[PDB]
C-alpha cells in the first residue's frame, strides 16, 4: 500500500496517545458484547455471560491489552506489515483456530473505541487513515490461513 | 430481530441523542463521502459533493429523519419504512452495500459525540437496529 | 422478505433438485473449505478437513437437511429454525460471515448441477431465501 | 498477487472456451434480475421491467458482450491488471458514475454463469482460481474512485 505522510503521522499520533491498558480492555470487551460469537475462544476466561461480567473480567482486560500491544510492530514499520504478522497469522490459524473475520470485527470495535477517545479530532480524514491501517493489519493476520 | 431489550435500548439512546440529529446526519454523511469516496456516485447530480456542504447538511436531515421514523416504527420496520424502500428501490436504486457503510459511519459519529451514552450494550442494540433498517429499506429491491 | 413469488420459486426449485441434496451438500461444503480455507477452523476437532471426505459428506447431509427444513418452514424461517439458531449461536458460535460464504457455494453447486432449472428468476428467489435463512440462523446470536 | 501455473492455465482455459456473445449477455441479464439496482445505469437501454424483457433486450446483450471482451486484457497479462484497468476505472467512476460494488455482483453472476457452462469441470480448485482472478479485476476497476 502506498502510505501518505498524513497517514503515517496520523497512525503514530493515535497510537502514541492511546493508553493500552484502558483502550485494549475496552476494545475486546466491546467486541465480546457486540459480536458474542467471538467468545468462542475464551472459555477459560470464565464468566462472559453479560456486558457487566465481561467488563469486570480481568482475563478479558489482560488479553485486550495484549492485542493492542500487538499492533505496535505494525505502527513501527507500516511497509512490512504482511511479513511482520506472518508468524502471528499462522499461530491464530493453526494453534488458536480463530475465524479471521473476527479480526475485522475487532478492528471495527477498535475504531469505535478510538472515536470515543478522540471525539471531534477523529475526523473523516483521520478515520480514513485509521481504517486503512487496520484493514492492512486485518488482511495480514488472515493471510496465512490455508 | 429486535428484542424488547433492543427496542428499549434504542429508544433510550435516541431519547438522549435525538436533539443532535442534524449534526449527526451532517457528520455521518461527510465521513461517508470522505472515507468511502465511491458513495459519491449517487450524488453526481448535485452541484458538488463536499463534506459539510449545504447539500450534505440537507441530506443529513433526510437520513436522520428516516432514522427518527424508524425509532418510532421500531416494532415493524418493514411497514414503517415502506415509502422509503420504494424511493430507494425504483428511483434511486442505491446498492444495499452503501446502507452498511452509512450505518458504520453513523455508529462512529455517535461514539465521537456521545462516548458515555454509547456503551457496548447500546452499541449492540443500535447495530442490530440499523441492520434491520437497512433490510427494511431493501424490502422493495428484488 | 419472501413474497409469494419467491416462495413458489424456491418450492418449485427444491421439488426438482431435492432428490440430489446429499450430493449438493457434499459439493457445497467441499467448495467452501477449498475456496475459503478459513472456514476450516470450525472443524478443527476433526483429524483434517478435506473435500469429499466422509466427515464432509456427513456434514453436508446435516446442512442440506437444515435447508430442507427451511423450505418446509419458508413462511416463518425465524420460528422454523429456532433450534438451529440456538445451536449455532451458543454451542458452535459460527460467525455469520460464514453463512454468506456457504450460501454462495450452494448457488454455485446448484448452477453446475442444474443449469436449466437455475434460471435468473430461480436465482434471485433462492438468493433472497438463503439470506433469510442466514438471518434466521443469526436470530439467537446477539 | 502471486499466480500459480494452475491459476494461469485455468483462467486461459475458461475464457478460451466461453462464447462471449452468449455468456456476456447471460451474465449481465442475470445481474440485472438478481441485483435490480444495477439497472440504474441502463435507462437508455429500453425495456427492463422483467426477466423475460431483459432476456430479449438487444442493448443489454450487446453490453454484456462488451463487458466480457473487456476481460481479455486481464487474461493476456495477469501481472499488470491494476494498470491495465486504470483508464477503465476512471471512466466508470467519473464518466459513468457506476457504484463499484456492482462490479463484485457482476463477477458473482459471471461465476454462476461459468459454473452452469462447465458443470462438474468447475471444481472447487477451478472456482478458487476463477474467483481470485475476478477479485483482482474487481479491485482494479475500483481503484481510481476518488
Ligand atoms: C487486531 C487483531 C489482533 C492482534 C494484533 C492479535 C494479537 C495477538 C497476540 C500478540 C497474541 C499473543 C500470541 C502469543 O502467544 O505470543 C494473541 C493471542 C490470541 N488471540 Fe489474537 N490478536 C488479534 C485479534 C484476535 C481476535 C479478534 C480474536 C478472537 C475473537 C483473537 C484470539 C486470540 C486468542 C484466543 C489468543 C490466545 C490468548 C491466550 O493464550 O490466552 N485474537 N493475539
Ligand atoms: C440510514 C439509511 C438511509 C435513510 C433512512 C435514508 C433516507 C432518505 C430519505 C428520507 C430521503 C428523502 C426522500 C424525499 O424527500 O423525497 C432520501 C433520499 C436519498 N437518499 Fe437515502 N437514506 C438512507 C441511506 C442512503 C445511502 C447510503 C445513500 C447512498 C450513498 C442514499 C442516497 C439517497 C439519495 C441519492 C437520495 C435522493 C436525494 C437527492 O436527490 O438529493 N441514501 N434518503
Ligand atoms: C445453510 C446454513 C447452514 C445450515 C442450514 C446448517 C445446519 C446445520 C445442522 C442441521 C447441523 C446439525 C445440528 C445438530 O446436530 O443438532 C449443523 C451443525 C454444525 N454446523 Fe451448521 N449449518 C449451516 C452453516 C454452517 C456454516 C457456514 C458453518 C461453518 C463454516 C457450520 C458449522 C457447523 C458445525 C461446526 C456443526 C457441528 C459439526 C460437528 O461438530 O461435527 N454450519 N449445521
Ligand atoms: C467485470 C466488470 C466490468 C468490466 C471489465 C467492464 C468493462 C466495460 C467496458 C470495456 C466498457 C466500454 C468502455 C469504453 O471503451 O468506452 C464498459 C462500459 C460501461 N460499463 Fe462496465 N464493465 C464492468 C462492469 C460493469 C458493471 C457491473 C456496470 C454496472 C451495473 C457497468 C456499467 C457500464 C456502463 C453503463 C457502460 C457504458 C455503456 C454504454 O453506454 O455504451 N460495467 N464496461
Amino acid at each position: 500500500v502506498e502510505w501518505t505522510d498524513f497517514e503515517r503521522a496520523t497512525i503514530k499520533d493515535i497510537f502514541s496517545k492511546l493508553e493500552y491498558d484502558v483502550v485494549g480492555p475496552a476494545t475486546l470487551a466491546r467486541c465480546l458484547v457486540v459480536y458474542p460469537w467471538t467468545q468462542r475462544y475464551f472459555g477459560k476466561f470464565g464468566n462472559l455471560y453479560n456486558a457487566a461480567a465481561i467488563a469486570q473480567n480481568a482475563m478479558v482486560s489482560k488479553h485486550g491489552t495484549t492485542i493492542l500491544n500487538g499492533l505496535d510492530r505494525a505502527v513501527k514499520n507500516m511497509d512490512d506489515i504482511t511479513n511482520t504478522y506472518a508468524e502471528l497469522s499462522v499461530l491464530h490459524s493453526e494453534k488458536l483456530h480463530v475465524d479471521p473475520d473476527n479480526f475485522k470485527l475487532l478492528a471495527d470495535c477498535l475504531t469505535i473505541v478510538v472515536a470515543a477517545r478522540f471525539g471531534s479530532a477523529f475526523t473523516g480524514e483521520v478515520q480514513a487513515a485509521f481504517q486503512k491501517f487496520m484493514a492492512v493489519v486485518v488482511s495480514s493476520l488472515g493471510k496465512q490461513y490455508r | 430481530s429486535l428484542s424488547d431489550k433492543d427496542k428499549a435500548a434504542v429508544r433510550a439512546l435516541w431519547s438522549k441523542i435525538g436533539k443532535s440529529s442534524d449534526a449527526i446526519g451532517n457528520d455521518a454523511l461527510s465521513r461517508m463521502i470522505v472515507v468511502y469516496p465511491q458513495t459519491k456516485i449517487y450524488f453526481s447530480h448535485w452541484p458538488d459533493v463536499t463534506p459539510g456542504s449545504p447539500n450534505i447538511k440537507a441530506h443529513g436531515k433526510k437520513v436522520m429523519g428516516g432514522i427518527a421514523l424508524a425509532v418510532s416504527k421500531i416494532d415493524d420496520l418493514k411497514t414503517g419504512l415502506m415509502e422509503l424502500s420504494e424511493q430507494h428501490a425504483y428511483k434511486l436504486r442505491v446498492d444495499p452495500s452503501n446502507f452498511k457503510i452509512l450505518n458504520h459511519c453513523i455508529l462512529v459519529v455517535i461514539s465521537t459525540m456521545f462516548p458515555k451514552e454509547f456503551t457496548p450494550e447500546a452499541h449492540v442494540s443500535l447495530d442490530k437496529f440499523l441492520s434491520g433498517v437497512a433490510l427494511a429499506l431493501a424490502e422493495r429491491y428484488r
